[PDB]
RNA sequence: CCGGCGCGCG
């Protein structure tokens, strides 16, 4: 009876889903989509990225090939 | 007074506790049940002096 | 111990009779 | 005031040879004040500081 | 209930130079003391009258008054001479010099926030070397990394006649400097946020791969709890070296005086020259000054004495802590030798008239002067010095209802002293209860007690309501009583209740008392020697059976054919009937056991009576 | 008065209470009065004989007696300890 | 207020949680949470009707992270664990995770504030709370640049 | 009216 942590008292179910999980390499691919999200999502918010923030993230594409992405960057 | 205390071990680092620092040992649980971020404590005796 | 816990109206207005 | 505490103790001797009652003292003794000054040519500052509990203003003692 | 909250505090922190002048704001030049001739305040020097305050509170250096502001000939303020017991002033440092306690103590906290080895750090403050590249935040231009003992050549003759003297003096400092300048160069420079991220990453890589891969680590995480605590507090890293000296104020220096001159011995002579011998002889008089012992051999006088610094009279056992502040002398006390009163009551003690007059003094003045006997003040004094008998008989009526505290040397429990109700008694000497003496752990062969009055009011219902005898009959550390008759009390008591001679040492003879009707009687009749007071006799009792005796049946039981029979028990008889609810009983005891019974019986019901 | 003050704290939860609350109304009655006080009346015995009294025992004011056998003025009590 | 409230108790109501969370609410904008720490302690350790609640924790737990000086994460941390030992009388609220997430962020305990911002995230408002109106140093532009900084 | 040294008492 002594044995509860703030997550099963406080009804955090969630915490389980972000525990004793693989963690998820890194990849090229994987950092471009996560850059094409957050600039998105950023833009949505009305935080305006600036002419370097577009570069860097076009740059990142171009080390590792992924031609799919480079039609949805350049327009944004 | 003797038995009140306890020593963060030498590996557990975070911006709570620093490893070695003496803590009480009602504060060391009550973190340990609200963080998860390398609580780590022994419990030590020290004399009256 | 001992320390603990910090240790003018109806006058000048009569009937005048 | 029986031992150290200058201005206290010229006041119980007034008090008690007229019978009107010993305030408390409220101040420091001059063995603390004494102790002040060391810490000070050691260049250590000591303060006393009383905090209100009705309004939470500092107040800084004489020492 | 809510808590009547109180939020007091008091704090240390490490001082820093402009709080040290605006301490003495007054800067002490000179180490002349007093005029050898005259013996007054030498001007400028540590006793200086301008500097801390006027001696002979009201008058000048010069010799002028003004009633209880600031000269115009000598500048001497006009206000008390309190003023001196509180006043400080301080020593303008030529050189800055490094504190003693965060340089040399173990272990050394500029050491560890500089990152560099204590050897080093001595060796640069105390030896010949100097430090290259002392500071980061101003570019430089040459690659002297470490601290080179040797000087080097090109910098003693090449790059000074290249660079000439103004232009490189103003860049100097910048390169290569020594001592405890360099020092407070490298704390005031410091990015403490760096230290602390420099530290975390070196853990880390310590611990991703072994006694001083641990001890290196226990550094590590010692500087960055050391570089935190600088950030969230208002003190600067490189207050740990000094450019100012603040100065003891004189009235509590009426050997520090000795170290204080030195200071100044060697400073102004230091001034003069602008040498690298001079600087070290600067930081030496102020290291026996703060603290004196730490650095190997310490600096002897002339006498081959160790001098005392700051440090020694504020610690050790005869130090400022633990004998000025948590033990003081007191005013209204007294001391005498205790002797036995055995006719005293429990809460009573017996004082001298000289201890009780002198304690009492203030309440008999007010007596004397209270009933018109005393014009004034000094009157009452002079009829008290002069013993007169009515001074006598107003001690004894303010004595009444006015408590004292006794208290014994070695007190090593809260019964070590206790309060008592006094009175005047012949003699010089404390008359004590007898029973209060095992709390006291005293005997009367020649131990002595003080005494001490308590003056307001809410001292004196402290010891009436809390420290009197009667209400501290028990002792605190396991609840046993304190106040319990022993040796001679105890004897007396055990012969009282010592019963009758029995068997063959009460008859020669294998055998084969009087009866009173109640214990006066039989106490009449031991009085006028009828009987002994262990003689047995037969009590008659008109009680209930109460008396404590083995759990045993009868010895015999007399039947008599009328229906009425006698139960004879080992130390009482009991008569009963058939026919009647009659029921009589006899107690074969003594005059002793009843004399006990009655004491104590009597004792209860006359504090019931007198109530 | 030993009894008087056992039994005046049977009535107290807290005995610092008790005793701050006695050397209260002392205070008010030396305040009060400064001139009644200090000889044969003493505040505290006042306060606990007012207390006392309070409850409805009757008690001497103060505790204040004398010795109806002093042979006279200037003669004063020798104590045999 | 406290002369007040110790006016009514002298006539004989004791206060309750209530009053206890008004008074409170002042001092725990005093800067120092000494003053908010005893009169938590006074409300813990006492009645059943002096008991604290979310409010009294929340009230606690702001005094001591908007502190002027020293470092108070691991009184922070105590009293969050107090607080999780009172689950079955004490329940969290939009203001307690806010509070939290901004304690953890300024002493950059990033993930506590990860783990207090997804409890934070189920109550509408929520961010908006955690902004403060720009106040205080905006703890939700804190918690961002936190993330930022660290590639989460 | 300050500290050391020596000798004692409980
Ligand atoms: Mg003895």
């Amino acid at each position: 009876s002594d044995m509860y942590t703030i997550a099963d008292v406080w009804g955090w179910t969630w915490e389980k889903d972000f525990k004793n999980k693989t963690p998820r390499r890194w990849s090229q691919e994987w950092e471009v989509e996560l850059a094409i999200v957050l600039m998105a999502k950023v833009i949505e918010l009305g935080g305006v990225p600036t002419i370097g923030d577009c570069a860097v993230i076009l740059r990142a594409a171009i080390r590792a090939p992924m031609p799919s992405s480079f039609l949805k960057i350049l327009q944004t | 007074q003797i038995t009140s205390k306890v020593l963060v071990s030498e590996e557990g680092m975070s911006n709570v506790f620093l490893p070695g620092e003496l803590i009480g040992l009602l504060r060391a649980e009550r973190t340990g049940r609200a963080l998860e971020e390398a609580i780590c404590y022994r419990a030590v005796l020290l004399g009256i002096t | 111990g001992t320390g603990f816990n910090k240790g003018d109206i109806l006058f000048y207005h009569r009937e005048f009779c | 005031y029986k031992s150290d505490h200058i201005r206290a103790r010229q006041e119980v001797l007034g008090t008690t040879i007229i019978g009107g009652t010993i305030p408390k003292p409220e101040d420091a003794p001059e063995s603390f004040r004494l102790l002040v000054r060391e810490l000070r040519s050691l260049a250590l500052e000591l303060n006393h500081f009383l905090v209100s509990e009705k309004n939470f203003q500092i107040n800084r003692k004489e020492v | 209930m809510i808590d009547r909250y109180k939020h007091q505090q008091l704090r240390i922190g490490l001082v820093s130079p402009q709080q040290i002048s605006a301490w003495a704001t007054g800067e002490v030049t000179k180490p002349y003391t007093f005029h050898y001739k005259t013996n007054k305040p030498e001007k400028d020097g540590l006793f200086c009258e301008r500097i801390f305050g006027p001696i002979k509170s009201g008058i000048c250096a010069c010799g002028n008054y003004r009633v209880i502001k600031f000269c115009e000939q000598c500048g001497v303020e006009f206000v008390d001479s309190r003023i001196r017991r509180y006043q400080m002033g301080y020593i303008k440092l030529t050189c800055p010099v490094t504190h003693v306690w965060y340089l040399k103590r173990l272990p050394s906290y500029i050491a560890n926030l500089l990152d560099k080895p204590l050897k080093e750090l001595e060796g640069l403050v105390y030896c010949d070397f100097s430090f290259a590249r002392p500071i980061t935040k101003k570019p430089t231009f040459l690659r002297l990394r470490g601290s080179f003992e040797y000087e080097i050549q090109s910098w003693k003759y090449s790059i000074p006649l290249f660079f000439t003297t103004q232009g490189f003096e103003i860049f100097r400092n910048r390169e290569i400097s020594t001592g405890a300048g360099a020092i407070r160069e490298q704390l005031a420079d410091l990015d403490l946020r760096i230290i602390i991220e420099n530290s975390l990453v070196e853990w880390k890589q310590l611990g991703e791969e072994d006694r001083k891969i641990v001890r290196r680590k226990d550094f590590l995480v010692r500087r960055m709890e050391l570089a935190k605590h600088f950030i969230r507090t208002n003190i600067e890293p490189e207050w740990m070296v000094l450019c100012l000296l603040p100065v003891l104020p004189p009235e509590l220096r009426p050997d520090i005086n000795e170290l204080y001159r030195r200071v100044i011995y060697r400073n102004n002579t230091l001034t003069d020259l602008l040498v690298m011998c001079q600087e070290k002889l600067v930081q030496e008089a102020v290291d026996t000054l703060l603290d004196n012992g730490i650095r190997g051999q310490p600096m002897r006088d002339g006498h081959n004495k160790v001098y005392k610094s700051f440090s020694d009279v504020i610690e050790g056992k005869e130090g400022r802590f633990r004998e000025t502040l948590l033990g003081k002398r007191v005013d209204y006390s007294g001391r005498s030798v205790i002797v036995v009163g055995p006719s005293l009551s429990l809460h009573r003690c017996g004082l001298p008239r000289e201890i009780a007059i002198e304690l009492f003094q203030t309440f008999v003045i007010r007596g004397l002067i209270r009933q018109h006997l005393a014009s004034n003040i000094g009157v009452a004094k002079s009829q008290i010095r002069e013993k007169k008998p009515i001074v006598w008989e107003i001690l004894q009526e303010v004595m009444q209802g006015h408590p004292v505290l006794l208290n014994r040397a070695p007190t090593l429990h809260r019964l070590g002293i206790q309060s008592f109700q006094p009175i005047l008694v012949e003699g010089r000497t404390i008359c004590l209860h007898p029973l209060v003496c095992k709390g006291f752990n005293a005997d009367f062969d020649g131990d002595q007690m003080a005494v001490h009055v308590p003056l307001s009011l809410e001292a004196q219902a402290e010891a009436r309501l809390l420290m009197f005898s009667h209400m501290n009959l028990l002792s605190p550390a396991i609840g046993d009583p304190i106040s319990v008759p022993t040796q001679d009390m105890l004897i007396g008591l055990y012969v009282l209740t010592s019963g009758t001679r029995r068997g063959i040492c009460a008859n020669r003879y294998n055998p084969c008392e009087p009866f009173f009707c109640n214990s006066y009687d039989a106490i009449g009749a031991y009085r006028q020697k009828r009987i002994n007071l262990d003689s047995p006799l037969w009590l008659r009792w008109q009680l209930d059976q109460r008396v404590i005796a083995s759990k045993e049946v009868p010895i015999e039981v007399h039947y008599e054919s009328f229906g009425n029979y006698h139960e004879i028990y080992a130390h009482y008889l009991i008569v009963r009937s058939v026919k009647k609810e009659t029921l009589y009983i006899y107690i074969r005891t003594t005059v002793g056991h009843i004399s006990f019974y009655r004491e104590i019986e009597e004792a209860i019901q006359g504090f019931s009576q007198a109530c | 008065m030993t009894m008087d003050i056992e039994r005046l704290l049977l009535s107290e939860d807290n005995r610092f209470e008790f005793v701050n609350s006695v050397a209260a109304e002392a205070t008010e009655y030396v305040e009060k009065n400064r001139d009644e006080y200090g000889g044969t009346k003493k505040a505290i015995f006042h306060v606990l004989s007012n207390r006392v009294n309070d409850l409805g025992f009757d008690r001497p004011e103060a505790y204040a007696e004398s010795d109806p056998y002093k042979p006279g003025p200037g003669y004063l009590k020798e104590y045999y300890t | 207020a406290l002369d007040i409230s110790y006016e009514m108790e002298a006539a004989g109501r004791f206060a309750t949680t209530f009053h206890f969370n008004c008074l409170l609410s002042v001092q725990a904008t005093c800067g120092i949470p000494e003053v908010a720490y005893a009169t938590f302690e006074n409300m813990e350790y006492g009645e059943d009707f002096m008991k604290p609640d979310t409010e009294t924790y929340n009230w606690v737990i702001q005094a001591y992270t908007r502190a002027d000086s020293y470092d108070r994460v691991q009184d922070v941390a105590e009293l969050l664990g107090m607080m999780v030992e009172d689950y079955k009388r004490v329940q969290p609220n939009v203001k307690t995770h806010a509070l939290l997430v901004e304690c953890f962020t300024k002493y950059c305990v990033v993930k506590e504030a990860i783990r207090h911002f997804r409890a934070l995230k189920n109550f509408e408002g929520g961010t908006k709370v955690l902004h403060n109106a720009g106040n205080f140093e905006d703890p939700l532009s804190l918690y961002l640049r936190a993330l930022c900084r660290e590639g989460r």
